[PDB]
């Protein structure tokens, strides 16, 4: 989930898993 | 931003922790 190439939701998958009860922000440019 | 970037390049520990609350 770290260190390689996160495209469309395999980011989000990676946000999820860093931020645990923190919770993240998903924002496409 | 890390959408684009993330895809292209290498995402690190740090650039994910940077998009928690």
């Amino acid at each position: 989930f770290v260190n390689q190439h996160l495209c469309g939701s395999h980011l989000v998958e990676a946000l999820y898993l860093v931020c645990g009860e923190r919770g993240f922000f998903y924002t496409p440019k | 931003g890390i959408v684009e970037q993330a895809c292209t390049s290498i995402a690190s520990l740090y650039q994910l922790e940077n998009y928690c609350n």
